[PDB]
């Protein structure tokens, strides 16, 4: 079959990790300065 | 006008637009309805309706 | 404590999601009556 | 809660505390970036000076995923000066944080800063994984994967890393071919990881469906067996695409590797929506070009040149010879199904312009097929409906066809063994040149003909007037 | 199925004499020069500026009295958030490549400006119009 040239391959290729900048968890987001503002007078 | 081309029928609306170019009598019975038509416009313009009114 | 510290706005698996998550639930489900259940 | 506690607290006109404008951000992470946002802003604002070095760097990050360079990048700043005023014991930590984060928006902006600001944390601290995954990744990129023994130690230092082992399998994906290395041996790496380390991580049930799916595929089909066996591959690698969708319903990734096992199977219909939708969710160049191939197994051409035109546009800028290829192939099945001129000449004049950009046999061979197809149409084509002009365009790509298909017979290995080329340039030559020229010559009359009578009418209507 | 595909980005939305219909004017992301003019129901479908609408045209939902729908059966619609039924009372085959479609939705009006590639298939009595965002 002596016709058109061309060549089908699907792309889903998976990106590579992004590592993406961290957030920093608050002071509030630890168990101890919790119960210290809590327990406050 | 059958003679030019671009002064012509559209080739999209009617099927038989090949065989319409270059007609001779088709353009004499063109031609005597455009004649009509003017004598229509001279005769509604200068007579009847002097004013230019067209809404009757 | 670097490890603690540390938080990722999204997760493993929801980084797909991002700003914008949209479901495929009914892919899934039309998924597994006709290519687990084909017959 | 905390929106009521707001609300009282504006009514009662006391000092709303910013802990709650944390932890409603905290919450809002998952849920809206941008009221977040605007939370962590509104607590700025209310602690004036009383900024802390986590507040400006989760500001800075938001400004980074909403690509808020600029306010993304003074947040950053704004925390480094403040890292001065940061306890002695949580000081190193918090500089190596901010650091790598400083050095993500460096590789985001220019990649040497990035990759000098990598080293410098290294030497800091060399049991960091992300810093040392990203600068590999920096070389491979600059090496084009020449780092493979770099992969394969970082690989050795954290076997139980996720990141490591995902970033070390996306490197074989890319390079295996290069480095030679055993085609099932990230099969096996990625076995070994579902197993032993976790079995719900998506992207080596991912990588693994797309191993097997190109498996099943490059399986030569003989008989019912060998068909069986490759939809028992297929039906693996839709198991793992299953388990990940119940991972998580939102993977688009998933539904992409099924549509690709659908068109696999001729099942176009389901493909097509799930391209659809996968387009409606995310914007790159694969899921354009798989929008594409679909029309055309959709057989609607018209939609595949759109979707292939944007795909050039958009990512390829025009430069990408496959794409080319695609839009001339469609272009060349609208001719044909429509029997539209017009369509060929868009055609070959990609195909020309796809072959000055490469002079490659197979775009020589595309040149000639489409001539060859221009041609049998035009002498296929009624009088009425063509032109000397057009007709005269088809017999010069005609012989520009011939010699070129002389061309491609004398070539090592053409697409095409070099008899047929022969063949197929002494067919057209016999028979479709003298069809051509009679053609001609039949137009020719038909102009003159006409011309004929424009001249006769006129003189008649000068007698008559 | 579909006979037309895109994704807008809304410009102006104008309420204007009205409290229940705004006027939205968006241009296709993928291809400028085309123009989408749309009344739509505040209450129902609200958009602000700068929004990205997924708009979808077809002639049919499947896959002559009206019924309420069956939650047993499925249709098209079932993958958009509004959904609205119209007749095309004007097909502007305009200049070159300006082609313009007139289609009202029980008196709320759409005009869409496109290139002939895009909305030849446009030509028909009624149309389903189909908004997800």
């Amino acid at each position: 079959r002596q016709d058109y040239i061309a060549k089908v391959r699907y792309q889903n290729d998976l990106p590579a990790p992004p590592c993406p900048p961290k957030l920093l968890k608050y002071e509030i987001e630890k168990e101890a300065p919790q119960k210290e503002f809590l327990k406050d007078s | 006008d059958l003679m030019d081309e671009k002064n012509s029928i559209k080739p999209d609306v009617i099927e038989y637009a090949a065989d319409i170019l270059g007609d001779v009598e088709l353009q004499k019975e063109l031609n005597s309805e455009y004649e009509q038509l003017v004598s229509d416009r001279k005769f509604l313009r200068e007579i009847v309706f002097v004013n230019g009114d067209h809404n009757w | 404590e670097i490890a603690s510290n540390e938080r990722v706005l999204i997760d493993h698996n929801k980084v797909l999601r991002g700003l914008k998550p949209k479901d495929f639930s009914s892919v899934a489900k039309d998924c597994e009556l006709r290519i687990l259940k084909e017959k | 809660f905390l929106e009521k506690y707001v609300a009282v607290c504006q009514e009662e006109n006391y000092p709303i505390l910013p802990e709650a404008y944390l932890v409603l951000s905290r919450v809002y992470e998952n849920k809206d970036l941008n009221v977040a946002l605007d939370y962590l802003m509104k607590a700025n604002d209310i602690l004036g000076d009383k900024a802390n070095v986590y507040v400006l760097n989760n500001l800075g990050i938001y400004h980074f995923f909403r690509n808020n360079v600029s306010q993304s990048s003074d947040f950053f700043a704004q925390s480094l000066e403040a890292l001065n005023n940061v306890s002695p014991q949580n000081k190193e930590a918090l500089s190596i944080t901010l650091h790598y984060n400083k050095a993500r928006v460096e590789e985001v902006s220019n990649q040497s800063e990035a990759e000098k600001l990598y080293s410098k944390l290294m030497e800091k601290c060399p049991g960091y994984t992300s810093n040392k995954i990203r600068y590999i990744y920096l070389l491979a990129l600059k090496s084009n994967g020449n780092n493979y023994a770099d992969v394969q130690q970082l690989l050795d230092d954290f076997p139980s890393d996720l990141e490591v082992r995902s970033f070390y399998g996306w490197f074989l994906k890319r390079y295996g071919r290069k480095n030679g290395l055993k085609q099932d041996l990230e099969s096996q790496h990625h076995k070994d990881t579902l197993i032993n380390y976790d079995k719900h991580d998506c992207y080596a049930l991912l990588s693994l469906g797309n191993i097997y799916a190109t498996i099943a595929r490059e399986m030569k089909v003989t008989d019912q067996k060998q068909n069986e066996i490759k939809r028992q591959q297929y039906l693996r690698a839709a198991q793992f695409y299953h388990k990940v969708l119940s991972i998580d319903p939102k993977n688009i990734y998933a539904a992409q590797g099924i549509a690709i096992i659908f068109s696999d199977k001729e099942r176009t219909g389901l493909a097509l929506e799930i391209f659809k939708k996968v387009r409606d969710t995310v914007q790159d160049l694969g899921t354009f070009i798989n929008l594409g191939h679909c029309f055309m197994e959709a057989k609607q051409f018209g939609k595949a040149i759109e979707s292939y035109t944007i795909a050039l546009e958009k990512f390829s800028n025009g430069m990408d010879s496959k794409l080319l290829v695609l839009i001339g192939r469609a272009w060349y099945h609208r001719g044909f199904y429509e029997k539209s001129m017009d369509a060929y000449k868009k055609a070959l004049e990609v195909s020309e312009q796809a072959y000055q950009l490469s002079k490659l046999p197979a775009l020589r061979f595309n040149i000639v097929f489409i001539q060859f197809q221009i041609a049998d149409f035009v002498k296929s084509l009624p009088n009425t409906q063509r032109d000397l002009t057009t007709l005269e365009n088809a017999l010069s790509g005609l012989n520009d066809a011939i010699k070129s298909l002389l061309k491609l017979a004398e070539l090592e290995q053409p697409p095409y063994p070099s008899e047929d080329l022969k063949a197929r340039a002494t067919m057209g030559s016999n028979t479709l040149r003298n069809q051509l020229e009679r053609a001609i010559q039949d137009q020719q009359d038909y102009e003159m003909s006409i011309q004929e009578k424009l001249r006769t009418a006129r003189r008649k209507q000068q007698l008559d007037e | 199925s579909a006979l037309f595909d895109d994704i807008f980005t809304v410009q102006t939305v104008d309420n204007g004499r009205y409290n229940k219909v705004s006027r939205i004017i968006g241009i296709s992301t993928t291809n400028s020069a085309i123009k989408l003019t749309l009344d739509i129901n505040n209450e129902m479908f609200p958009v602000s500026q700068d929004d990205s609408l997924t708009v979808t045209l077809a002639n049919s939902l499947s896959l002559k009295s009206w019924r309420p729908p069956k939650p047993t059966d499925k249709s098209l619609a079932d993958d958009y958030d509004y959904v609205m039924f119209g007749t095309v009372y004007k097909f502007e085959e305009g200049d070159e490549d300006k082609i313009k479609v007139y289609v009202s939705f029980g008196g709320l009006l759409m005009c869409l400006e496109g290139g002939y590639k895009s909305l030849a298939s446009l030509k028909q009595d009624n149309l389903y119009i189909l908004i997800r965002r």
